[PDB]
């Protein structure tokens, strides 16, 4: 049971951040087509 | 189950979205699984009533 | 060689995306049904 | 390879009927896409049945 | 103990997934996002 | 000329994003030995 309970924790703990990782990426990417398409201010 | 359930075992159930998880834990008791619909406490009262 | 056109590498750039949210998707999934299933 | 698999998730886990192939249904093959990524819950099918019903519920909607 | 070699084996295979869809995905930026520059004739 | 300048900045984010992409195969994988050894039966 303890041992349950500590690797839910942990793969909770994991799986936020790959989520944000993930939005990272994708933040990352969406500038560089903008950037190449239509270039903003800044 | 036995313990009180601390908000980690408490989820909230999408509608829509493919959900087999939440469907093979149908016989599962520890999850709780609810409608993203905290009830007002006037409903509260009146469901009593 | 030259800068070449810029259609085909943004229909790449919308399959990057493509890839990042099954990726999210996925695993996110994936820890749920583990967590469902087995660690009960 | 990958006939294998979708012909068990389509035959042997969801007995579904031979009629109702992939062409009969495209959310079909869109839930195939997710449902040979976990070999899991495949001895209770009756989850992946319940599964595919409500998703070919909510595809039938008016709005 | 076979339900802790499912959770094993399961663990495993997304971990080695997960690679393997990283290593796809880089494997695209790298070669499709090549052809800016026209490296390949 | 903006345009050469805009397509090298792309092109260093890209080059990072695929950096990162290895970091998070990498990581991944060492999350997944540190539950093995520690928690996995």
């Amino acid at each position: 049971r303890v041992r349950k309970r500590y690797l839910r924790q942990e793969l909770r703990d994991l799986g936020h951040r790959v989520q944000t990782y993930c939005e990272d990426l994708e933040g990352r990417v969406s500038e560089a087509e903008a950037l190449l398409n239509q270039q903003c201010e800044l | 189950d036995r313990q009180p359930l601390n908000p980690a075992n408490i989820e909230a159930r999408h509608h829509g979205v493919s959900d087999v998880p939440r469907l093979g834990a149908m016989d599962a008791d520890e999850p709780l699984f609810v409608d993203d619909y905290r009830a007002t406490d006037d409903e509260w009262t009146l469901q009593k009533v | 060689v030259l800068t070449q056109n810029v259609l085909s590498a943004l229909e790449i750039l919308r399959l990057v995306r493509l890839d990042l949210r099954q990726l999210a998707q996925s695993v996110q999934d994936t820890i749920q049904h583990m967590r469902f299933l087995y660690l009960l | 390879k990958r006939d294998e698999k979708h012909r068990h998730v389509v035959n042997v886990v969801l007995e579904l009927p031979t009629e109702i192939s992939e062409a009969t249904h495209p959310v079909l093959a869109t839930m195939l896409s997710k449902y040979t990524r976990m070999s899991s819950l495949f001895n209770d099918k009756c989850a992946f049945k319940l599964d595919l019903l409500r998703m070919v519920a909510v595809s039938r909607t008016r709005r």
